[PDB]
RNA sequence: UUUUUUUUUUUUUUUUUUUUGCGCCGACC
DNA sequence: ACTGTCTGGACTGGTCGGCGCTATGATC
DNA sequence: GATCATATTGTCCAGACAGT
């Protein structure tokens, strides 16, 4: 059908999607599918023939705020369904920020990238001596792209 | 990696329930660092005497820590009342703390010997009548800020400390007694150089780092200020988190300066095995180093929270206590005699496979402060020795005439009404000077007050907190007699700048022991500035003065020194005071002392490694040892790996 | 805890897999996908990405790690 | 592979700018890229590139890199027209056999019996033909004796051209990831072969690059994997392999104790990168690995690796010649010099930094002249650290001289051929067997013997490889092959069997003959069958040229025991009676003795600062190190395994 | 019967002196 | 060019004292 | 039973402006 956006509480998109799915199953709502990417915070995607079905499905839930008044083209959310490694798309020599891990809130420079083990080796920029460290690909965020 | 800690714990529990009578009621058996903890419901039957605990410790070859079950716990007020009633009034108990999570009561007393008992029977009596496992620590006669802060940090983070100890105990006993296929020794720093010491002990199962330190002389160059972080073995150990433990020989910046840096960037998460005096002194020195780097305007190496994390990850070991820090490595500490808490690291890898002794900084002659270094070991194959004074012509003067000259110079200065200013290190020579002065003044030689400014008072308090780590004479005076040499009324502490100004402006003679040997900071510079024009005063140098420092300028004989004034104009200091230099109070071992230690060590090591000194000095010491005793000697450079077995 | 299958990317609360009967399930997964209609556009997009996905309506995971 | 900083783009831009400044406009530079150590330049109009031969030499000297000039793929002659032009333009005496074209890179592979005519004086013929054909030429020698191994390797390389080109491009990008860099420290860790024989492993580590030298396996202690394989548990080796920081692997010579562990890394994808070795060494080590897996399969034990791993090793091997300086790392330069041990044996010379340090790893080598190969090179431009073998480092380890050993072999063959007796010489396919055939051919050249010699097994393949690579042989053999026009290998007395029927009917023929077979330990192959069928034959002689290990049939034969019970196939045992005299001549070994080692130490130039003795027994290594230190005053060491020595 | 790589010395210690805001209500001049 | 409409804003100074108010739902 | 992210988006005077 048509892709619609539902604004939900940040960090609790999966539970809201599960409640919407259970309500649709129990009450026979005309809901086609629900997509809740982990990278997107506070927003979920629901496929329905019309926005009235989405509005009727999300009502009665404290954690579903409102439905965005618009229709998303499928090309915008097409890349979300494709499975790609988090390490891929990273090149050595640039600067990244570590969102999670033991090095939370630290800037680092990418040194080595390998897609086989899904790990990326980075060097802290604030360290007085270069100490390479191995961190997960999804933990880092690209601040700038140079070389 | 694969672990078998559960099977080992099950076997240990089976052995315990086979040996311990059933009436004890054993509930839980777990590992807390390098010691075993057993929880029972009837402590009376478990420890009616020390023979059962001794037999259990001998059979299991572990440190047994019997604790009551948390369900059977007396109320804290009733427990405190019972503990106070049981302990004799001679032992003045100051603070009592309780741990609701695990059965343990911390007792702070001025006389821990009475609380512990003649053979530990008082601890058993307390934990039987009160159902609380007792831990006794000494309350120092002089209050120490660092020790109080460390104790408060340990008490306020009990849950994190217990979790860290449980993780360390699980990691240590991941497998049973394992015979290492090979033993490797690599030096990441401190090899053929002075400072930034770093020793890595590598086996096929566990890795051990020894005295991770920093260099202050070459702090401008990052390639020489810090140990070699680019070593492939060290990189592999740090990246995979295979570092089992870190052991610090003694509390100095060249042996413990780089320790908080690992915790700053979360490069390490295991335990640190130092003596409590070493831990306290190294925390004080690291805090002072961070403050100095902050004041100089440069970027600090780490933060005080990193020092707090180092405190939270430190396990305290006493002298002569054997603990298992790895599946194949056993660690014990022996007295070194260099400074307070200085320990010679002895590693027992395997079940008699090999033995390594890392002396570090040590002294082999008796001193006024500490006993000479331990030269007897149960087994010794490889010896790692310092070479600070390894030169052939390096011969420090004997102590007795050096202290006689110091005493006569001080007496001559005080005879004419002058003031004696003695710049000194925060730890080491300063306490020896205070002990010599106290001995001289105890017979009524001098009545003038002795003023300690800066870190001298804190170091003195830390020294008072651990009298068992001192020499036999001071131990006999403190324990057998009622006299404490550090508690002499002549020793006074100046609180603020007003007290220092009153001391300077006072016409009465006095002795001032500052905390900066090079007159590069602290109250030493102010004392020198305000006492230089007076010809009656004198300044005594007890340490080497580096080039480019004010102290070297005064020592060389400069009558006037141009300095920057408060208003931004050049100021001239007229040095009319007498200048003296007595370098006989150095805590480092002499070349003759090193040769005597090599000759008198038992058993004779198969090989000797000379480190911690200049390259030519290390080579000269190794060649002299090889020519005199025939033992094979090596003086490897940095990033050099030696396969001992 | 909820774990996702490594073969059909199906999240189930029991050891048995009600789609392919696989015994290797991963406890770490992201980007939960809920399928209520087989002929959905996103279900068709997931079908050409992972062949075993979107066969039966239910919970699904984009990647397995 | 693993992605790195890869600053090669700026270096390539600077190199292209220098080329544009130096080379004229009419050359037409289109694409400049790195294919391994060499530099590849694509030109639209190659006519103006090489009107004079001095321009390419000047460009190579300025850029300090090997330069291969190829035409742009946009313009290319048709393969049939190009082949016709090449055939009709080269002299007819070149005898071109096979021509292969690679349109992806515009390179043509030419196989001829005489590559010298194709190349000509300083490459003038090569330049002229590639100017007239618009195709980059590569010339290899077609051996007079057909070689299955070399032909298979060439076919594999040709059929896998695109993946080989991609691998070469990746290697070239990894090599020049940085400019001329001066290393801060150099250390060497011995993962194997230190104070022991076999399973050698030398790891050269700098602050930027890591180099592995002579990764081999041990066959004497193959039962215990700890003593058979190099130390994989070393923290430095684990860090290098896990992070993929191994820049290159260099093999001194083809042996199981120097190159037996190579397919293991590619079997489990442990290492991905270039391997630098001499092409004879590559062919012989592939043959040795195939023999090793074959005998492992025959013994019933699980093989260490599959032949596909050997194919992967072949596809990841870069071939270098003697005296060719190539860059394998941003700070390390590699040069290969003759060693004289076996065919293709090389002495690894490493030039780390810009004059910072130099390391020479001799490995197995010989210093006296040899009929097969020239003596080892003792002169180097710069030398600071020397690593040499110590197999015969003992004071009493003096070997029996070759000349009178050859006299004894000649008189033995005379006394066994006057009576018409058969000869059996068990020897390895790579080692002393070729020297034995050369000695026999020289003896038969005068006219002393005319009985043909039969080579059974892998001896024919080694002979074919030797014919394919005659430039690596001795000066006398090179002279005879090139200017005299006589091939000692092509003597009519040298015969090769076809199958088991030829072996059977030459066994039952009864005529006197000389038989050379592989598996000198008599653990398998045709040697055991030949000995079984030769034991009851009266009046025959067998000559042993190598040391015999315990627990083998050769040791029992050497012991002179009258009764030799040998267990046969299908679980049944057989008993034979021997009346066959045994001869022991251990004078053809390719390992230098103590006197040769001392002579090499004394005559080396320049004198190294330190000498490291490896590849031998611990007592022999210590004795050799102490003797060198006492005689010459050089600081020598005999390090154990897992020992790192900091050099600079 | 054979081509295109290079080579060497000057920066020192184990460390130091005091409740803001928000709004409401009542009230005085 | 007039004319009704929309929008923005300021709402006298000081003083006295009192009386509240400044998190919450969901795992682990 | 302890912690952690998140927590929603009164009338009148004067100036500017559509409408006729
Ligand atoms: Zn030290
Ligand atoms: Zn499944
Ligand atoms: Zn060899």
């Amino acid at each position: 059908g048509k892709i619609f956006t539902v604004s939900v509480t940040v960090g609790q998109e999966t539970t809201t999607a599960n409640l919407i799915y259970s309500k649709a199953k129990t009450y026979n709502l005309p809901l086609y599918a629900i997509l809740s990417p982990s990278k997107v915070k506070g927003y979920i995607f629901i496929e329905a023939p019309n926005k009235s079905a989405v509005e009727e499905a999300i009502r009665g839930i404290r954690h579903a705020k409102r439905v965005l008044p618009g229709e998303i083209p499928f090309s915008e959310i097409e890349h979300f369904l494709e499975e790609k490694p988090a390490v891929s798309g990273f090149e050595p020599g640039d600067i990244v920020e570590l969102i999670a891990g033991p090095f939370k809130g630290e800037k680092a420079k990418v040194v080595r990238v390998d897609e086989s083990k899904d790990e990326i080796v980075v060097e802290l920029v604030s360290s007085v001596v270069p100490i390479p460290v191995t961190v997960r690909g999804e933990y880092v965020r690209l601040i700038s792209k140079r070389q | 990696r694969e672990t078998f800690v559960d099977d080992i714990l099950k076997e240990i529990r089976e052995i315990i329930v086979q040996m311990v009578p059933r009436e004890a009621g054993i509930t839980d058996v777990e590992f807390e660092g390098p010691e075993l903890v057993i929880y029972v419901k009837n402590p009376e039957a478990m420890m009616k005497d020390g023979e059962l605990i001794k037999n259990l410790a001998k059979v299991l070859k572990k440190r047994i820590s019997v604790r009551p079950d948390p369900d059977i716990l007396l109320p804290p007020e009733k427990a405190e009342e019972l503990i106070k009633q049981l302990v004799p009034p001679e032992a003045e108990i100051t603070n009592i703390s309780f741990d609701p999570s695990v059965g343990e009561v911390l007792i702070e007393a001025r006389k821990p010997g009475l609380v512990i008992g003649k053979n530990g029977e008082t601890l058993r009596l307390i934990t039987q009548k009160v159902h609380w496992a007792p831990r006794v620590v000494r309350t120092p006669p002089i209050q120490s800020q660092t020790i109080y802060s460390i104790r408060s940090i340990l008490q306020t983070e009990s849950k994190d400390r217990r979790k860290f100890l449980r993780q360390v105990g699980r990691n240590i006993y991941r497998k049973s007694e394992y015979k290492s296929r090979w033993i490797r020794i690599t030096g990441l720093g401190g090899f053929r150089e002075v400072g930034r010491s770093a020793l890595l002990v590598q086996t096929d199962e566990s890795y051990v780092l020894v005295d991770f330190g920093v260099n202050i002389a070459a702090l401008k160059d990052p390639t020489k200020a810090y140990p070699h972080f680019d070593a492939p073995e060290f990189r592999y150990v740090l990246d995979e988190g295979l570092l089992d433990a870190i052991i610090i020989t003694h509390a100095a910046l060249d042996h413990s300066g780089m320790l908080p840096y690992l915790f700053r960037y979360k490069l390490f998460d295991g335990p640190i095995y130092t003596t409590p005096p070493t831990r306290d002194l190294m925390t004080l020195l690291q805090q002072d180093f961070i403050e100095i780097q902050h004041m100089n305007g440069v970027e600090p190496l780490y933060r005080p929270k990193d020092i707090k994390e180092v405190i939270k990850h430190t396990i305290t070991l006493d002298y002569g206590e054997v603990r298992d820090i790895a599946p194949d490595i056993r660690l014990t500490l022996h007295n070194a005699g260099h400074i307070l808490g200085s320990s010679i690291v002895h590693l027992h890898i395997g079940n008699g496979l090999h033995n390594i002794a890392i002396t570090g900084d040590f002294k082999f002659i008796p001193t006024r402060l500490f006993e000479p270094a331990v030269s007897r070991f149960p087994r010794l194959e490889t010896l790692v020795m310092e070479s600070t004074y390894g030169g052939s012509n390096d011969y420090q003067m004997p102590r007795e005439e050096a202290e006689k000259r110091l005493i006569e110079v001080i007496h001559q200065t005080l005879k004419r009404g002058g003031k004696v200013l003695i710049p000194a290190m925060a730890v080491g020579r300063a306490q020896e000077i205070m002990m010599v002065l106290e001995e001289y003044a105890r017979v009524g030689g001098i009545e003038v007050p002795i003023y300690l400014d800066g870190m001298i008072w804190e170091a003195t308090a830390i020294h008072t907190a651990y009298p068992e780590y001192l020499s036999k004479h001071i131990r006999e005076q403190i324990f057998h007699e009622g006299y404490n040499p550090f508690l002499n009324p002549i020793f006074k502490s100046v609180a603020n700048s007003r007290e220092r100004q009153d001391i300077i402006d006072s016409g009465e003679p006095a002795i001032i022991i500052a905390t900066s040997g090079m007159l590069v900071g602290g109250p030493s510079v102010e004392y020198f500035k305000q006492l230089a024009p007076d010809p009656k005063n004198s300044i005594i140098f007890v340490s080497y003065q580096a080039e480019g420092t004010l102290g070297r300028q005064v020592q060389r004989g400069l009558r006037e020194i141009p300095i920057v004034g408060e208003d931004g104009r050049t100021e001239v200091i007229n040095v009319n005071m007498e200048v003296h230099t007595i370098d006989g109070f150095s805590g480092a071992a002499d070349r003759r002392e090193l040769m005597s230690y090599v000759a008198r060590v038992r058993p004779r090591p198969e090989r000797i490694i000379t480190v911690h000194g200049e390259a030519h000095k290390c080579l000269d010491l190794s060649s002299s040892i090889h020519k005199k005793f025939g033992i094979s000697t090596r003086a490897p450079n940095n990033l050099d790996a030696i396969r001992l077995k | 805890k909820e774990r996702a299958c490594r073969h059909c990317h199906y999240i189930t609360t029991e050891d048995r897999c009600p789609v392919c009967g696989s015994r290797d399930l991963s406890d770490d997964w992201f980007d939960l996908v809920i399928v209520l209609d087989v002929e959905s556009r996103i279900a068709k997009k997931l079908r050409e990405s992972i062949p075993e996905a979107a066969k039966v309506p239910g919970k699904y995971a984009i990647r397995v790690r």
